DNA sequence: TTTTTTCGATCGTATGTTGTAACTATCTC
DNA sequence: GAGATAGTTACAACATACGATCG
């Protein structure tokens, strides 16, 4: 199986025409494009038929196998869609795709859209019978550190130019979401023909629709960025995000953190990160970690984090995003006079 | 009769829309220069415009001078469309009909030629309540769609589509409408309706609209009744006043400056209405607790407390933390006790007095 | 479901009650875990459900019988939590409810036998009380639990109780040096460690449970002289928390009583380690950690989804803090 | 025989009680002319929001025109008071909550009246309906037809949806006070021929906090206690509320730090067999009355006026800090009670804690 | 076949219920004057007649003579509402009839005139187990119902019915029954059993009924059975772990003397004993509340405790009033968490070692 | 090169599959 | 040409999956 990104689709499309096309990701900007490009490459080669089908739990597979089986009188070369479900296949799913592809003909053409596969997903019988005939384009978000290169291309390709200022506003108020920046884009180039994109000129047309993780919230209170916390905070609490979930992440970072900062006194850190399985990456930013916080400190948060989880738990209280706060700001460098912890 | 001002000013044309310079330009020079798309949605608060804008948009669709940004409101597709017998304009209220069979119908009329149109126009408003079912179906509508027929849909919970619908449509933000505008439409309104007004009033109540043009013309109406057909600035401070229900804010606010007999008059007032005493409490620590995060760091308050954020910003500012601290203590402990206290009432003024005027002994 | 001995006069005397018709239809007995009241429940049942009774056993020769070891019998329901689950949900009430109604296939009485009355919900606590406050004619409920005063008041007065008193002590340490080999100190020490209900303490020796006390002592005395209690979360941190952090407030308990003075102790096979506790801790300190051991036992034993690590490391931080020389101490209140 | 609560509905504008801004709004809006096509109602149980949506469907619908007063002698009036008009449509929200119940209803919106001028649906508890129902009427709801008028009535209107608010005018209807309620009460009694006596009609609107419904229900439990007569021993009795004056005693006996008189007043309250519970919660708000008059002056209501001078005594020599050290021992002597061993048992244990901690007159110490 | 004491002995006449005069006053005047409401609500502690007084009404209400307070208990319809099957009497079980569905279902079929009776009653148990959409359902037709409907409504915790209904409906108050009350109404059944007695036996039976009669009953039953068919005073003082001797006093005197190794000596010698750990809490507590009584006024001690009033003087006069507070207050803290302890006995040990530390 | 959640009980909406009743077309006398 | 039988369409009931609220 070949392995792409979406600017080598087109090139490869451009070499030839495979059996089945794999759209695995979480942008759907990207997958779009991708579908697209691939579409129209399909139709260009003479497949003018295409049909789309949701994979869920109440699925009807006897008319995908008929259309599988069963010929046309004059519109041969049909495209069939798959859209995988969020959560990903099961083993039901996983022996249905197995079957389909049993069923395939070079005047088929598969596509698959869905999220990103784990190591149990790919070991699968139908994506390993699939191995040989197919190829793969990973579309993944680009972070922060290589948004704003990104967004200048985009607008290179476009015939816009922008400012650095304008740019680092577009990359703020639509990080995580390049379908909406996309969308600002081509609003902008409609506004201004000329295609002078200033500073005052781009502030009035934009607003903030940032998407983020509690994975980003995590990293953001490790570094210690107290806006970029709240902000990320903010943005997961309008989202609807579940607090359990941020509970549990932040806590096993937490706990890491005590455990390495309690050992750490008569212990190299890298032997430590060696022993903990430490992604190399990250130790970078684990170790200003442990030379912000004292131990004075990771304890207070601690009993602040049990007690909102007891709080949530047989209270059903309300007020968890404010103790969210409240410790966010606690593992930044801040007084936190204690009468809030209940200490 | 008189009719109601939110309906009888309706945006007729692109000249009457108030603010939303930022979409109405954008969409003038995509029908000037013929860059038009194929789906439309439109997104914003309550009472903005998104209706307004789409009918708008409609009606300069298929006028028959051609496809301008100013419809000329003569012809007759443009009576038609501001009465709502245009033929080719279809308006679909997803939220009554939600069912797949229901919708299926009236995106089967894609197959027929526009009757006496350029463009066959779907206007489907409150597009989020649709079924899975009816979303798929437009979506296999949206796959394929015919050359003369466009898209326009207008919800205020855009995230409730599934992506696949939202990645094949050009989506606008409308945004508040601001204090100054309001009060200006509000000016202009009473000012064509021959309604005597004073400053503080169309101030007053520019402010209590919060970004809504809807909410202010029915405030406008409400006071214009209470008034006697006279809008005054006593006329409007009370029937704001009867509408009122931020008592926890200014409690706060009378507390941390040693009024008791503001605290009384606050506690009289919420017991006029029927209010809970300790979700009051929870009110006032939340308040407190946000007051204590700001003093921490100014980002602490966000976009959601927009209404009273120069209050909340002088408390911030002007009262101590130690203060501030003592207050959430004495609060907590009043929560505590409520349970057994002769009366939630008793025990809210109890409570309230102990802030006021005493101050706990900690152990040691 | 052993048959212990002594249920021997216990149940002579509730049989005979049924013989003569002064049955009440709703029994409730108390009992300590392994003092066998599950057996006495299913003899009482096997003798109701007979066809053919004679003297205080059933015949098990007639159809009865025979469904009875099958473990098919209409008329014989179980009220359990799931496999998976561990609380009773009121579906399972409503539907046993419901089939109650109706008459008995084999035309005789029907049992209801509820596992534990304290696992019930408060909605089926709530829902079971119209049934069993005037059940149809020929219907026996049994239920079965550990502390009364934690059921609902209602749902109590409306049952007949019977309490099954453990043997003496001596008797309870005969009978569990003939089970099985082990020094005397030990079994007493297991003994009193069960509340002094035999099989309890059997179940304690059969299992593997011996050697996590023994690797809990040996962590608690490495940790009480350095100070280091976090090293305690990995001698803590299992499934069975609630018995380990027993046997650590049962530790505490007697290393105070050895301050105090006194001849009687719970933990009997382990001197050296109460008096390193008690030399080397002062009493309000020790009261403290007992109280918050206590106090975190039933956090967990009671919230439902509560993360165990996490409350474990913020007790034996909390303990090490309090170490610490002028910390305010918690005191007890409503 | 019928229930004062649904025999005495208002029938006319004049009968309501208090809402003189909701009453006001609505005259002037139907004299001038100006009629909206949303309203909403919303204040706490029992303050009149059906009645008074009633008495505006009466005015729009009379015979005679839009008018404030309505006849209430016309055809239209009197099935409207009998609830068999046609065109007034009531919903019980609470009971058809479903979306496919709203859809039935707006496809038949756009049928003329079949005798009136307007025709008007009532929804009433309409905070139950569901999500779907909510956005199911927004366009209807904002743009209706011109002889459809829609009224809105809810004890919990947070609930509603933002965009649903927008869309009607709000009047919030205000507890009433106990002058009100005790004028209602004495003219209803007088209505009624029933002797009564002031002390008990206090009494009665005192414990009916600020709901008519309540109070009607409290006088129709009294009369049937007394026997076709509202007396003051009769409603004390049923309310179960002892004598201020025994309560005040109380206090002033604990504050001087004798206990002789203490104990002589539990052993008459015994002979009585006066509830403990009830004892400690009057002390409770006696104390916490005095503490508010220290507070401010004005913070005595009326009904205390036959002990106000005492009460004043007590503000003006007792120090706060005693006043909140007692409160804060009789308040966890309540907190204690259930778990004692006996009610009066808790209750003097109590009594002998706030004594030994006097602040000016301890027990003895023992030698 | 066989029935216990609680269900043999149900009240059939408004005369037979001990107790609760206020309300039966009330009914019957509300009766006799014609003024009937259609909304009765019963409020109360468990087992005081809350069941027993709806159904005396219903029956009272659906007699064939007439509307009377004094049912006459032979006709048809005062023998079918005893026996539990009359048609017009609609008895719901809230607790088990929680869905709003059930609830709409029932409210549908109020149009439908009675069938035999001329009120048609619904008397729901246990209504503060509905759901919040059963009670806004409700709300409409409780407020005005058909002249030939009736609801009697019957709980426990009034306090979590929305405020809406509790204004709907007129509210009776049941009291707690008297010990003398409970003790009178057991010697009369007993006596009506032909059952040998003990006037301690009823006593102890009444005082730990708690103000409850169907508990009473039920300690009543459980004597019975466990005493050969006889109520005596050793087989109740058995069944329920009296002290008799003076253990507490010793005990309390040890803690005072803040001396460890009595008071474990003792609380050894008391669990090889096997007493009732409760019993022994609430007599130290009555023992402490004499003392501080006795303290205020020496002619405060009782006369029945003419056994140990030297130790009793000597612990007044040694023992400040402040330190007689903190043991009480200790004592009863020990009282509360008792049953959430592992054991009764190392609660007790808990409690004790506490006490024990308030010594110079 | 990954790291993703508390549980029980209750209410509401939309779709798919199976069974029954009423009316029409076809078959037989 | 009429009555009886077979076939078709519409409505109701039961089962499954997904989303939302309060304790
Ligand atoms: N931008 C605007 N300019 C002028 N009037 C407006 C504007 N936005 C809203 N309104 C007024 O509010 C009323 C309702 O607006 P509506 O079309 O419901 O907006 P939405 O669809 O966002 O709720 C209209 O009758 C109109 O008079
Ligand atoms: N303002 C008022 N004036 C006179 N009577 C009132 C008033 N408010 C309530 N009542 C009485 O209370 C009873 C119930 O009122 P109701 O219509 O239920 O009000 P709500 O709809 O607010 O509960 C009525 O029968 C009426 O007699
Ligand atoms: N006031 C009373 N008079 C006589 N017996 C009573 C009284 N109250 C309760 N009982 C007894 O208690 C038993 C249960 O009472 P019940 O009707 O369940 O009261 P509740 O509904 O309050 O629980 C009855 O069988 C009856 O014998
Ligand atoms: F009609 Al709207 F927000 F109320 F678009
Ligand atoms: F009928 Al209401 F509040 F009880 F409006
Ligand atoms: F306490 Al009950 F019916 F048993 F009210
Ligand atoms: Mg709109
Ligand atoms: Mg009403
Ligand atoms: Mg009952
Ligand atoms: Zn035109
Ligand atoms: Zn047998
Ligand atoms: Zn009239
Ligand atoms: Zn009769």
């Amino acid at each position: 199986m070949i392995r792409l990104y979406p600017e080598q689709l087109r090139a490869q499309l451009n070499e030839g025409l495979r059996a089945a096309y794999l759209l695995l990701g979480n942008d759907p900007l990207l997958l779009q494009e991708s579908q697209d490009a691939v579409r129209q490459v399909a139709a260009a080669q003479g497949f003018e038929e295409h049909h789309t089908f949701s994979i869920d739990p109440n699925t009807d597979w006897n008319a995908i196998f008929s259309l599988c089986q069963a010929m046309s009188l004059f519109a041969s070369r049909q495209t069939l869609l798959l859209l995988l479900p969020e959560n990903g296949p099961n083993a039901a799913i996983n022996e249905q795709l197995l079957t389909l592809t049993g069923l395939l003909h070079d005047d088929l053409l598969l596509i698959v859209r869905g999220n990103k596969l784990s190591k149990a997903q790919e070991n699968a019988a139908w994506f390993t019978a699939l191995a040989n005939r197919s190829v793969q384009v990973t579309c993944q978000t680009p972070e922060q550190a290589q948004l704003p290169r990104w967004v200048a291309a985009r607008a290179k390709q476009l015939n816009l130019e922008l400012d650095d200022a304008a740019n680092q506003v577009l990359c703020y108020c639509y990080e995580g979401n390049l379908l909406a920046l996309a969308q600002a884009l081509e609003r902008l180039s409609l506004l201004w023909p000329d295609g002078k994109l200033t500073l005052p000129r781009v502030e009035q047309a934009v607003n903030d629709a940032a998407h983020f993780t509690p994975f980003h919230w995590v990293d953001a209170l490790l570094m210690g960025k107290s806006k970029r916390a709240l902000h990320i905070l903010q943005q997961l609490r309008l989202e609807g995000s579940e607090p359990v979930i941020l509970l549990r992440t932040l806590q096993r970072e937490l706990l890491l953190l005590v455990n390495l900062k309690r050992q750490s006194a008569h212990t190299p850190l890298r032997a430590l990160f060696d022993k903990h399985r430490v992604w190399q990456n990250r130790r970078g930013m684990m170790g200003e970690a442990l030379n912000r916080l004292s131990q004075t400190q990771l304890r207070q948060a601690v009993q602040l984090l049990t007690r909102t989880e007891l709080t949530l738990k047989q209270d059903y209280g309300q007020s968890v995003w404010a103790e969210l706060e409240g410790l966010s700001l606690l593992l930044c460098h801040k007084p936190l006079a204690d009468v809030f912890i209940d200490g | 009769s008189y009719q109601v001002l939110a309906r009888k000013w309706r945006p007729q044309t692109f000249a009457d829309v108030v603010g939303q310079e930022h979409v109405l330009t954008a969409l003038a020079n995509g029908l000037s220069l013929g860059r038009i798309h194929h789906a439309y949605l439109f997104s914003g608060t309550r009472g903005v415009g998104k209706t307004s804008i789409a009918r708008l948009l409609a009606k300069g669709l298929n006028c028959e001078t051609g496809i301008t940004a100013t419809p000329c409101g003569v012809c007759d597709n443009c009576r038609e469309i501001e009465q709502g017998r245009f033929v080719d304009l279809i308006e679909i209220d997803a939220a009554s009909r939600t069912k797949v069979e229901d919708t299926r119908d009236l995106l089967d009329n894609v197959q027929y030629a526009p009757a006496r149109g350029r463009f066959k126009v779907y206007l489907i408003d409150e597009v989020h309540m649709l079924s899975r079912h009816s979303f798929n179906a437009l979506l296999k509508t949206l796959e394929e769609p015919p050359e003369h027929v466009k898209f326009l849909l207008a919800t205020t919970d855009p995230q409730k589509l599934p992506v696949t619908i939202l990645s094949r449509c050009l989506q606008f933000h409308l945004k508040a409408l601001d204090v100054e505008q309001i009060r200006h439409q509000l000016e202009h309104i009473l000012n064509e309706e021959h309604i005597a007004h004073e400053p503080r009033a169309l101030q007053l109540l520019a402010r209590a609209a919060e970004g809504s043009l809807r909410d202010a013309l029915s405030l406008t109406d409400q006071a214009i009744a209470s008034g006697d057909g006279q809008v005054s600035t006593q006329a409007v401070s009370a029937m704001l006043g009867t509408l009122d229900d931020d008592q926890a804010l200014s409690l706060v606010e009378a507390m941390v400056e040693a009024n008791g007999e503001r605290v009384m008059a606050l506690i009289n007032e919420a017991a006029a209405r029927g209010i809970e005493w300790e979700a009051l409490l929870v009110e006032m620590l939340g308040l407190l607790h946000r007051i204590a995060m700001v003093q921490l760091s100014p980002a602490a308050l966000g976009n959601d407390m927009a209404a009273i954020e120069l209050r909340m910003r002088e408390l911030a500012r002007t009262i101590p933390p130690t203060d501030i601290q003592l207050y959430y203590q004495t609060l907590l402990i009043g929560r505590k006790e409520l349970p057994y206290a002769p009366d939630r009432r008793m025990g809210v003024e109890m409570t309230l007095l102990r802030a006021l005027a005493f101050h706990p002994r900690m152990p040691l | 479901m052993r048959w212990y001995p002594w249920l021997r006069p216990d149940f002579e005397k509730l049989v005979a009650s049924y013989q003569a018709g002064r049955g009440h239809h709703a029994l409730l007995i108390q009992a300590l875990p392994g003092m066998g009241d599950d057996a006495l429940i299913y003899a009482l049942s096997r003798y109701l459900l007979c066809q053919q009774p004679q003297g205080h056993k059933s015949c098990g020769h007639c159809r009865g019988c025979q469904l009875m070891q099958a473990g098919t019998h209409p008329d014989y329901y179980t009220l359990a939590p799931e496999k998976g689950k561990n609380t009773l949900g009121v579906d399972a009430v409503r539907e046993v409810t419901e089939k109650l109604n109706e008459h008995a296939r084999l035309g005789g009485a029907k049992v209801v036998w509820v596992t534990d009355a304290a696992l019930l919900t408060d909605a089926a606590a709530n829902a079971l009380l119209k049934t069993l406050e005037e059940p149809p004619a020929e219907t026996w409920f049994f239920l079965a639990t550990r502390e009364p005063e934690r059921l609902l008041a209602t749902l109590r007065s409306r049952c007949r109780l019977h309490y099954l008193a453990p043997p003496p002590e001596q008797y309870a340490v005969t009978w569990l040096s003939r089970e099985v080999t082990m020094s005397q100190d030990a079994l007493l020490a297991a003994l009193r460690l069960s509340a002094g209900s035999p099989g309890a303490a059997l179940a304690l020796f059969q299992g593997d449970n011996w050697q996590a006390r023994e690797t809990l002592c040996q962590a608690l005395a490495y940790s009480v002289p350095s100070g280091d209690w976090y090293s305690l979360l990995a001698a803590l941190n299992h499934e069975q928390a609630p018995a380990r952090l027993h046997w650590l407030a049962t530790l505490l308990m007697d290393a105070l009583k050895r301050h105090h003075g006194a001849a009687q102790v719970t933990n009997v096979d382990v001197p050296g380690l109460v008096a390193e506790l008690a030399n080397h801790l002062s009493p309000s300190r020790l009261q403290a950690i007992l109280g918050d051991v206590c106090h975190i036992r039933e956090q967990l034993m009671s919230v439902t989804g509560i993360n165990r690590e996490l409350l474990i490391t913020d007790l034996l931080l909390r303990i090490e803090h309090y170490l610490q020389p002028g910390v305010v101490l918690p005191v007890p209140h409503l």
